[PDB]
């Protein structure tokens, strides 16, 4: 009943009250403790006072305007508080969101028009405050965003976002368009789908246009002033209620289509959002709002939400704030970029560098190959033209920055080189030797290598301080991680120039010390090897792929083991064997290596050769190889599905811990974001390092449960699942 | 304790879904028509001894809501003490009504019971009642809801039944159903439906296509791949059965059960109830069972409960919901093909959900007498119900 | 042949209709919460021995359609072999599920069965399923359809029950229901309802008004006079009962059963099943019966059924320690009491639907479990449970304490 959190016997105020001569109150949120407005304890108390004041002075108030004095409108909930909520804190979490929504419900059912002056980002709880208003005006300014992205943090819009968007758009539209993926819209796109009603040019017009709308609303629509569409007697939900015959025909397919999209991964937030939407549409608004609170409390107290909030909020902000970037270096603008090689890697690097706005010189051995590399950018732009993403004038200038060539002298005037040729140390010495003198004197020499150490590659260039590893991931236009490997002679200046370049092209950088395999290629190898080992042990190939998809990977391992060439996995096996045999030691061959040679002997070495674990016709993948079952005697081993899933996740998690012990990774924030954005580690785990401290199973929770489960795997599948001593005590 | 006997087992013809003859007939009228036929066959039957009327109904809404069994008692003018209860166990509701009636007679607390089912799928479509297994996302997501049709395509994929194998059984059902009608096997049990004027509305199972050919069944397109794709139930089924790569969609509108309207009635009573009213027992309920399979056990359970084996059964009757389910049932228990659905099934004549159980039961009561055989076993399909009857 | 025993009998608290606590809870969740309670009471229970789950539901539509019993089996994680069937015999569906389960156990073809019912009347109002007896004019005209409400007022008119008499029984039910709660009688049977977080939603019967006075009941308006005029059911009733000139509408919202949400579950099995699973039998099902009376009056059904179950067990009124009749309407209980001369100290000793509520499909199993606990608390022997039914039906059950 109370608009406040406590009712027994002191935070700071964040809202500024202002009533004009007409009777229009202007609530301006301006939290003095930070740079953004956030649903912390100070907001709940400040909004509690203002709402109590709007009720006590309702005889002298005609309208309300909610605005902000920050650059952003309202940044959403307090992640630093929700991540600490234990399961025993479910009662406090429930009462908090119930108190937050009680204030908005009073603001909504005030009998007076309420307008939101959105002067910038209205994300999460911020949009929920705007959705409680009767009219929304957004300033079409650069950088403004609107949406409900709490599903990306393992949460749901618990401040009425689910209840109101379903009331505005219906179950199907609100879930697909806004809720399920938590997409963030620009003000132009926001007005199109219905989240915003009107747009203005600048932010100085917001409050005047808000009071102008209140004045017109009271004179034109005096009866329906301050009444939402669902607070009217003749309200009909768009698309119908779950009891409607039309919606009830397709409603059973909603949870199944969700399992199809999630591939059976243990991500509870989309399930809770879909349940709260449908259950809420069967009851009144207030009862629906309370159901929304109960599903919100189950997610916040859960572990998956804490894993996502750790990775996609704290760990991601620490990276975007120069956490791995050096401290003393300044900035060095880039004039012209030079990409060596026109393969899928080289062509992808040229597209993302030209999409950012840099001049690119794409060099290969022949002009025919360099033009086919630029054609990769043309077919991406031609697909973006017919879809309506980019314009014709902007796409012509993008391709105009890509200059295909075969002559080495066309690299004259290049201050940033990104080599992307074949994996061979002697070749990279030869390719860098031809151009190290033609390029600018203070030019970055990047190498997109997978396993070869950067220290060894730097011996082929004169200035090794500017030589660095810039590892991209195919397809480059989609994968947002750039693994920055730091060699032994690599300086700190070149480390920052690539760091700022990665941010300039719109990607997330991590800093890794030089080692054979780095962090991505080394850890992703343990994941594909466990699957190939399972195939050799006799596990059904369909079960292996299901185990990979249900684990949360974007691609099943055998399907991934074809995109990655089996000839490359054979070369890495010889490199690791050479490094141990020639040093006076006995090599321990992984059981997956035998499966690699068997497929090469049969002539099925991946999609590149046109045949691998899958069958390929006309480039399109279709069906597993029927001879795969007879080759490895599939069916003779039927382990539990969770044992297959855990074998893939633990192999990466244990190997990620080794990279932290050996100093290959400096922080766990890079380990999580690197595993998620680089090698596709399931986002529900929060990263391959968070998977250890946030493990959850039938045995227990935490690092202790991870160790006990690792020992259970090691006792039945091999000592490689034994936990390192750094996890023990 | 007491033995339960079957004294009458009649049914209406099954009218098709599209442009059906029984679409103008309310489902309540389908039951009253059968009640009046029992009165015509036994004019001096003291209906005060009838203690309950149990009707199965899978979609008890609209014309089928509000306890249609009680509506049948009052509309037909039966004694107000005759009770009337509706139950729903999906496709097995018809046989569960007879099984429950038989169990109520064994207890001694009931003497003479009417049992059966009613389903007017053209007037009240399947799914009209809603539910939680489909319209509650939290439950649907957890239980991994999959329609029976996808499960039938999955069974044919696991057991290795081809498109021509299920179409071969579809042709088998259409032939044996047409031969049964031409031979007059159903003449005394199928009660023609009439209006309030006595005019004929339907007197045959108009869903039958007796001129079905093997080439015609091959021209039909898979009917359960537009739901498996737009609904994504194929991916859901394979998430549990992870060792299967692709589901072979082999079931069409020619090898699956048909959407029809119909009703059935069985009069179960004790030995003393029949001797008091001068009724001749036609069969005897030997044993009943209830079980389930992976998301045949009910058949094995009723066999062990009656102390019998597969060889001891003269006639097997399994509802032809889908061709793959029958071929699986035949392969698991090694059923002789000349004993399985000898007079056709739902593929040819239709599958009225709430009434099918009591329809295929009364079919075996007649076929046991026509062949002068002894025992018959009726079963229906992740639940399962089985019943064993013996000729008297 | 076999003997049926009651091993457990639990129920949820009954949440009222307007601003009810259970309005947000789906009726499927109510049943699962009771299934989970049975698991907590018997964690080593081999659920494979459970062969069927029989639930009563009067309005099986929407949240209650699609065989809610089978949905409770799959949603709670029970074996797929555990059956799951919904039935509907109007008000006595909950008791019919118990009686059917007992008869399936006696037949020897079932060993351990769960029985009960569920009705979320605030989410699924009565009449949502439709029906020919009301919506089809041909049969409505012939069967002379009259709601139970008018038939109750007709009972008081014929039997001579005044407005003060029905309100006197309403006061008695409120007092006895309050004493039972304050006395801790419902401590072990009523299973509180909680959400997915464990937070409390409801732990008591909301519909109760323990501070009820005779003066407050007298100020209530006759609730069933709007159906008598706009519907014309008064004239329809007096066409069958032509010796009555006028119907005295004495029933209000204070002397009629309440519209609530709730569910109940009863575990019934054989002696061998209880011995295998280490269960202690609480009561034995002695006999069951079914009958009824005239459809227009609709509520005089339980009297022929109560007599039928007494003759089947060789018992009389003097042999029964407790009588439990559903308080659908006050005049029905007062007529049942006068016809069989039931001592007032034996009839509905712990309250009834007037005070606590009438969740249609579950009320039969709720009052059945209420007598199992009171026989055990008083150390008595027999109790007779009966419910009036729509259409003029009746179901009775005699239990014996073990
Ligand atoms: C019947 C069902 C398969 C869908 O059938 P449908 O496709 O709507 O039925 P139709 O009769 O239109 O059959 C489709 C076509 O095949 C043809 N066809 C059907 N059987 C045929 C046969 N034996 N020979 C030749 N053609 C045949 C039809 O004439 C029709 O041709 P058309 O499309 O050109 O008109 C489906 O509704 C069903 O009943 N599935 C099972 C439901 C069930 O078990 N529910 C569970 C309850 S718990
Ligand atoms: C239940 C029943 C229908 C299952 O049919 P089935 O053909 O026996 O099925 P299976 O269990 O053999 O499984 C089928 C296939 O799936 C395979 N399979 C199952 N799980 C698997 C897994 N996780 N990984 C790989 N393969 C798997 C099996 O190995 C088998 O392969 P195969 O046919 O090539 O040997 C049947 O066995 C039956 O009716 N049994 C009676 C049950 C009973 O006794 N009930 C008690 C009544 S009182
Ligand atoms: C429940 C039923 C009586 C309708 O009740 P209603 O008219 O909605 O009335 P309520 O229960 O909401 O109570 C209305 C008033 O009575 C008052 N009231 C009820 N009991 C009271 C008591 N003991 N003391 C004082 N006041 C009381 C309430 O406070 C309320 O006052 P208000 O109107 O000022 O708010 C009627 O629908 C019914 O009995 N249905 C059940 C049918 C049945 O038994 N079986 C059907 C099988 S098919």
């Amino acid at each position: 009943s109370s608009h406040h959190h406590h009712h027994h016997s002191m935070p700071d105020n964040t809202i500024q009250w202002d009533k004009d001569a007409d009777g229009i109150v202007t609530l301006t949120m301006d939290d003095p403790s930070g740079s953004t407005n956030v649903m912390n304890e100070a907001y709940i108390e400040s909004m509690g006072k203002a709402v109590d004041r709007l009720v006590a002075e309702k005889d002298s108030i005609t309208g309300v305007v909610v605005a902000s004095a920050k650059k952003t409108f309202f940044a959403g909930g307090d992640v630093k508080t929700m991540i600490q909520a234990r399961p025993e804190d479910a009662g406090d979490v429930f009462n908090t969101v119930e108190t937050i929504k009680r204030q908005l419900r009073t603001l909504e059912t005030l009998g007076k028009p309420v307008v939101a002056a959105i002067n910038g980002a209205a994300l999460g709880g911020g949009l929920e405050i705007a959705l409680a208003c009767h009219h929304r005006i957004a300033a079409d300014v650069k950088g403004s965003q609107l949406g409900l992205p709490e599903v990306t943090l393992g949460l749901l819009p618990g401040g009425g976002g689910v209840t109101r968007t379903v009331r505005m758009f219906g179950i199907q539209n609100a879930f697909v368009s806004v809720l399920a993926q938590g997409t963030r819209f620009k003000p132009a796109k926001a007005k199109e789908i219905g989240l915003v009603d009107e747009l203005v040019a600048t932010v100085e017009e917001l409050v005047p246009a808000a009071k102008a709308w209140i004045k017109e609303e009271l004179k034109a629509n005096p009866d329906g002033a301050g009444v939402q569409p669902w607070d009217k007697k003749g309200y009909k939900m768009p698309g119908g209620t779950p009891s409607s015959p039309g919606l009830a025909a397709i409603l059973p397919s909603f949870p199944s289509n969700l399992r199809k999209q999630l591939k059976g991964a243990p991500m509870p937030a989309p399930r809770a959002i879909l349940a709260a939407a449908v259950e809420g549409a069967q009851v009144d608004f207030d009862t629906a709002s309370r159901i929304e609170s109960r599903y919100f409390a189950s997610l916040v107290t859960g572990q998956v939400a804490k894993n996502m909030m750790q990775a996609f909020f704290f760990d991601l902000q620490a990276i975007n704030a120069g956490g791995s970037r050096p401290e003393g270096i300044g900035k060095t603008p880039i004039k012209r970029i030079g990409v060596l090689g026109a393969g899928m890697m080289g062509a992808g690097i040229a597209y993302v560098s030209a999409k950012a706005g840099y001049e690119v010189v794409l060099k290969d051995v022949s002009l025919e190959a360099a033009a086919k590399g630029k054609g990769y950018s043309e077919k991406l732009e031609a697909k973006a033209l017919e879809r309506g993403r980019t314009t014709q004038e902007r796409s012509d200038a993008l391709l105009a920055r890509i200059t295909p060539t075969a002559d080495a002298a066309d690299f004259k005037g290049v201050d940033f080189v990104i080599e992307a040729v074949f994996e061979n140390q002697e070749l990279k010495h030869k390719v860098f030797g031809e151009i190290e003198d033609i390029v600018e004197p203070n030019a970055i020499l990047g190498s997109n290598t997978s396993t070869l150490p950067i220290t060894g590659l730097a011996t082929g260039v004169k200035r090794q301080e500017d030589f660095i590893g810039i590892h991209f991931f195919s397809p480059v236009d989609k994968m947002p991680l750039v693994e920055i490997i730091k060699g032994e002679k690599t300086s700190d200046e070149a480390l920052a120039r690539v760091f700022d370049y990665t941010l300039a092209i719109g990607k997330t950088p991590i800093v890794v010390n030089d080692s054979r395999g780095f962090f991505t290629s080394r850890v992703i190898g343990t994941f594909v090897n466990e699957a190939l080992a399972m195939l050799g042990e006799g596990v059904e190939p369909a079960s292996i792929e299901q185990a990979g998809s249900q684990a949360g990977y974007p691609a099943p391992p055998l399907q991934l083991s074809d995109e990655l060439n089996l000839e490359l996995m054979h070369k890495i096996a010889v490199a690791t064997r050479k490094g141990v045999e020639d040093a006076g030691g006995t090599y321990q061959p992984h059981p997956a290596e035998a499966v690699v040679e068997k497929m090469i002997e049969l002539g099925r070495s991946g999609r590149l050769k046109g045949a691998g674990f899958y069958e390929y016709a006309d480039g399109k993948r279709s069906g597993l190889w029927p001879g795969l079952r007879e080759t490895f005697k599939s069916g003779s081993s039927q382990p539990p599905l969770q044992d297959m899933i855990d074998r893939m996740l633990f192999a990466e998690a244990l190997e990620t811990q080794k990279c932290l012990d050996e100093g290959v990774l400096t922080s766990t924030a890079d380990a999580n974001i690197g595993s998620i954005m680089g090698i596709g580690f399931p986002p529900w785990t929060g990263g391959s390092a968070q998977f250890i401290v946030g493990y959850s199973g039938p045995a227990g929770t935490g690092k202790a449960a991870f160790v006990a489960r690792a020992r259970e795997l090691a006792a039945a599948y091999g000592d490689r699942f034994l936990p390192p001593e750094s996890l023990l005590s | 304790s007491e033995e339960a006997f079957i004294y009458e087992a009649i049914r209406t013809p099954r009218g098709k879904q599209k442009n059906g003859s029984l679409h103008e007939v309310k489902p309540l009228s389908l039951v009253v028509g059968l009640i009046d036929e029992l009165r015509k066959r036994h004019p001096d039957l003291d209906e005060n001894l009838i203690s309950d009327v149990i009707l199965g109904c899978v979609s008890p809404v609209g014309d089928q809501g509000g306890d249609i069994a009680r509506a049948a008692v009052l509309a037909s003018g039966m004694p107000v003490t005759s009770g009337g209860v509706q139950l729903n166990r999906f496709c097995a509701s018809g046989l569960e009504a007879v099984n429950t009636a038989a169990q109520k007679v064994r207890s001694g607390w009931d003497d003479l019971v009417l049992a059966g089912g009613v389903e007017s799928m053209s007037r009240v479509p399947m799914g009209s009642d809603g539910g939680a297994m489909g319209l509650d996302p939290a439950t649907n997501y957890d239980v991994m809801f999959v329609p029976q049709s996808i499960g039938a395509d999955l069974i044919a994929t696991i057991e290795g039944f081809s498109r021509e194998d299920v179409d071969a059984y579809a042709l088998r059902s259409q032939q044996k159903a047409a031969e049964a009608w031409s031979g007059g096997y159903f003449a005394k049990s199928v009660v023609p439906v009439r209006d309030q004027n006595g005019l004929l509305i339907l007197d045959h199972d108009e869903h039958m296509r007796p001129d079905t050919t093997k080439e015609g069944l091959a021209k039909l397109k898979p009917a359960f791949e537009g739901l498996a794709a737009l609904g994504g139930f194929d991916d859901v089924a394979l998430q549990k059965y992870h060792w299967v790569e692709k589901i072979n969609h082999v079931h069409t509108g020619g090898n699956s059960s048909g959407i029809v309207d119909g009703a059935a009635l069985v009069m179960i009573g004790s030995a003393a109830a029949g001797k008091l009213q001068g009724l001749t027992p036609r069969a005897r309920i030997v044993a009943t069972a209830t079980s389930g399979a992976d998301p045949t056990p009910a058949t094995r359970k009723v066999l062990d409960r009656a102390g019998l084996t597969v060889d001891d059964i003269d006639l097997f009757e399994l509802n032809e919901a889908f061709a793959s389910v029958v071929l699986k049932f035949q392969k698991d228990l090694n059923i002789p093909d000349e004993k399985l659905n000898v007079n056709g099934g739902a593929i040819a004549m239709g599958h009225p959900l709430g009434a099918t159980g009591a329809m295929i039961l009364g079919t075996m009561v007649d076929e046991l007498e026509r062949r002068n055989a002894r025992r018959a076993l009726i079963t229906l399909c992740g639940m399962g119900v089985a019943t064993i009857i013996e000729r008297v």
